[PDB]
Protein backbone atom coordinates (compact mmCIF):
# COMPACT_ATOMS: atom_id res chain seq x y z
CA UNK A 1 0.00 0.00 0.00
CA UNK A 2 0.99 3.46 -0.93
CA UNK A 3 -0.07 4.94 2.48
CA UNK A 4 -0.14 3.03 6.05
CA UNK A 5 -3.16 4.15 8.63
CA UNK A 6 -1.91 5.59 11.84
CA UNK A 7 -0.94 3.17 14.44
CA UNK A 8 -3.89 5.03 16.66
CA UNK A 9 -6.48 4.03 14.17
CA UNK A 10 -4.72 0.68 13.11
CA UNK A 11 -6.42 -0.76 9.67
CA UNK A 12 -7.67 -3.85 9.50
CA UNK A 13 -8.57 -5.90 6.63
CA UNK A 14 -10.14 -9.47 6.14
CA UNK A 15 -8.87 -12.56 4.40
CA UNK A 16 -11.20 -14.85 3.45
CA UNK A 17 -12.67 -17.65 0.93
CA UNK A 18 -8.70 -17.45 -0.86
CA UNK A 19 -5.82 -19.82 -1.24
CA UNK A 20 -2.90 -18.25 0.08
CA UNK A 21 1.30 -18.71 -0.21
CA UNK A 22 3.27 -17.79 2.62
CA UNK A 23 5.98 -19.19 1.21
CA UNK A 24 5.88 -15.76 -0.94
CA UNK A 25 5.80 -13.58 1.81
CA UNK A 26 8.54 -15.41 4.04
CA UNK A 27 10.94 -16.18 1.51
CA UNK A 28 10.48 -12.62 0.24
CA UNK A 29 13.75 -11.39 2.62
CA UNK A 30 12.17 -7.89 2.82
CA UNK A 31 11.51 -7.78 5.86
CA UNK A 32 13.30 -6.73 9.09
CA UNK A 33 11.57 -8.89 11.35
CA UNK A 34 9.31 -11.74 10.86
CA UNK A 35 8.08 -13.21 14.27
CA UNK A 36 5.33 -15.97 14.69
CA UNK A 37 3.33 -17.05 17.55
CA UNK A 38 1.90 -20.18 17.88
CA UNK A 39 2.81 -20.84 14.21
CA UNK A 40 5.73 -21.86 13.05
CA UNK A 41 6.49 -19.98 9.94
CA UNK A 42 7.94 -22.68 7.52
CA UNK A 43 4.48 -24.87 8.29
CA UNK A 44 2.36 -21.82 7.79
CA UNK A 45 2.05 -22.75 3.99
CA UNK A 46 1.04 -26.32 4.87
CA UNK A 47 -2.03 -25.12 7.29
CA UNK A 48 -5.97 -23.98 6.57
CA UNK A 49 -7.31 -21.45 8.70
CA UNK B 1 37.87 -34.48 22.18
CA UNK B 2 37.81 -32.02 18.46
CA UNK B 3 36.88 -28.79 17.69
CA UNK B 4 36.11 -27.00 14.32
CA UNK B 5 36.26 -23.43 13.30
CA UNK B 6 33.59 -22.37 11.09
CA UNK B 7 34.38 -18.78 9.53
CA UNK B 8 32.05 -16.61 7.19
CA UNK B 9 30.79 -13.35 6.43
CA UNK B 10 26.93 -12.10 6.68
CA UNK B 11 25.38 -9.14 7.37
CA UNK B 12 24.68 -7.71 11.10
CA UNK B 13 20.81 -8.28 10.57
CA UNK B 14 21.96 -11.95 9.72
CA UNK B 15 23.75 -12.82 12.96
CA UNK B 16 20.96 -13.61 14.51
CA UNK B 17 20.29 -16.31 12.04
CA UNK B 18 23.22 -18.21 13.54
CA UNK B 19 21.56 -20.00 16.20
CA UNK B 20 20.54 -23.07 17.13
CA UNK B 21 16.98 -24.03 15.52
CA UNK B 22 17.41 -20.48 13.33
CA UNK B 23 14.99 -20.27 9.55
CA UNK B 24 16.11 -17.64 7.03
CA UNK B 25 18.09 -17.07 3.76
CA UNK B 26 21.55 -17.66 5.55
CA UNK B 27 19.69 -20.31 8.04
CA UNK B 28 18.25 -21.92 5.43
CA UNK B 29 20.67 -21.91 2.37
CA UNK B 30 23.96 -21.38 3.79
CA UNK B 31 24.85 -22.38 7.17
CA UNK B 32 22.44 -24.47 9.39
CA UNK B 33 23.11 -24.83 12.93
CA UNK B 34 21.48 -28.13 14.78
CA UNK B 35 19.00 -28.07 17.31
CA UNK B 36 21.15 -29.69 19.84
CA UNK B 37 24.15 -27.35 19.16
CA UNK B 38 27.19 -27.38 21.74
CA UNK B 39 29.22 -24.66 20.62
CA UNK B 40 29.58 -20.88 20.87
CA UNK B 41 29.14 -18.18 17.67
CA UNK B 42 31.27 -15.31 17.77
CA UNK B 43 30.96 -12.74 15.69
CA UNK B 44 31.74 -8.50 14.78
CA UNK B 45 31.16 -5.64 12.62
CA UNK B 46 34.13 -5.73 9.97
CA UNK B 47 33.27 -2.41 8.12
CA UNK B 48 36.62 -1.73 8.57
CA UNK B 49 37.99 -4.24 6.45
Amino acid sequence: ATRFASVYAWNRKRISNCVADYSVLYNSASFSTFKCYGVSPTKLNDLCF
Amino acid sequence: TNVYADSFVIRGDEVRQIAPGQTGKIADYNYKLPDDFTGCVIAWNSNNL
